[PDB]
């Protein structure tokens, strides 16, 4: 690997250079090498992870939307035939989504997360597997597609159960779980109910707890709520 | 408006 | 190269794609090999070009403006020592920045100006030059920078004989090109004096032939003098 | 502010 050669301090380093510069692609480079060392990552590192290949993938899923959307009006009624190239480039970009969520899966799988025995490190991952394979299964069509989507739903629901029994309803890390276990329910398992009840329930069980924290802890978890919030205002 | 998932909490 | 398989009306259609997908760096890949099939360019395929590198670029600019502002505050007095990564980081970020502009200079030199024989598509490429080298002079602090500087200002000189003598004063590539030579003038050459004449006599020259121009002319024109003028009250 | 430089026709 690429990475190999610089020492994990260096790597984390440059990783916060590189997200000061925007520039997600190196930082998601430099965090790969940075898990590929072997140690386990802290609290900070996970975060850097994280933001790294949410920035990098979400720049894919949002040009894979304007091909996709491009592509089926393509294939309307009525459509002059443009030729191949719009599926070709639909495919390319949908390729380079897939390598990315398959690099993230590859990383959890080997090994963070059979590494990880912190309620909040084992969550924090199983989150990250539930989210890759809901993006893989986001532009999944084919035989695997109903596999992809369980792999999302297991990885989501053992999260869900950890968190449940170890962490507070207004953890941060609970809240964003839950965010994006009703979005795979609303939008990948054509589940809406399960969806607003996840997010509802979610909602009432952290407002219960906030009498508990400080205004800081307060504050970072009132801001996951509104989101949930507002996914209830857009689906009810 | 887009749904929203789980911002990063960086 | 990993285009030459691809029609060239392909490429262009994919480029265009890419755009909407605000796909830029596979833009100007699309674009590269669109050139290097070896006909002209027509006037939609130069913007095509120009707007695919110039995002690309850009992106590279701003990043190395981050770290290069980060790394001159690590060289200020007081300031700890960090090690090397941050002077790492931003060569990288500046060596990946000169190779995107020696590529967009070679197809200008392999043999895009060279086949250029209208006023509109030969002042295009010049000012084209004439930026890519005033993007290397931004990064430029060795025994080069005074060629390098020479180099922009000769391609500019150039492109600003023939659009004087063969372009009206309202030609939206011909304010451009004033734009940028100005802008060149104030922060690459230290003339701020030239860069202000030159942004002064454009807009004024450009205002006595509104009259000349057609309703969707007369947005085009003053769209580029009302930047002319936004850099004059920034300079006096 | 930063100075503008001639933005892309497109
Ligand atoms: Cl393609
Ligand atoms: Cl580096
Ligand atoms: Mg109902
Ligand atoms: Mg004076």
């Amino acid at each position: 690997g690429a990475m190999g050669s610089m020492e994990r301090a260096s790597l984390i380093q440059k990783a916060k250079l590189a997200e000061q510069a925007e520039r997600y692609e190196d930082m998601a480079a430099f965090m790969k090498g940075a898990v590929e060392k072997g140690e386990e990552l802290s609290c900070e590192e996970r975060n850097l992870l994280s933001v790294a290949y949410k920035n990098v993938v979400g720049g894919q899923r949002a040009a894979w939307r304007v091909l996709s959307s491009i592509e089926q009006k393509s294939n309307e009624e009525g459509s002059e035939e443009k030729g191949p190239e719009v599926r070709e480039y639909r495919e390319k970009v949908e390729t380079e989504l897939q390598g990315v969520c398959d690099t993230v899966l590859g990383l959890l799988d080997s090994h963070l997360i059979k590494e990880a025995g912190d309620a909040e490190s084992r969550v924090f991952y199983l989150k990250m597997k539930g989210d890759y394979y809901r993006y893989l299964a986001e532009v999944a069509t084919g035989d695997d597609k109903k596999r992809i989507i369980d792999s999302a739903r297991s990885a989501y629901q053992e999260a869900m159960d950890i968190s449940k029994k170890e962490m507070p309803p207004t953890n941060p890390i609970r809240l964003g779980l839950a965010l994006n276990f009703s979005v795979f329910h609303y939008e990948i398992a054509n589940s809406p109910e399960e969806a607003i009840s996840l997010a509802k329930t979610t909602f009432d069980e952290a407002m219960a707890d906030l009498h508990t924290l400080s205004e800081d802890s307060y504050k970072d978890s009132t801001l996951i709520m509104q989101l949930l919030r507002d996914n209830l205002t857009l689906w009810t | 408006k887009r749904r929203w998932s789980a911002p990063e909490s960086r």
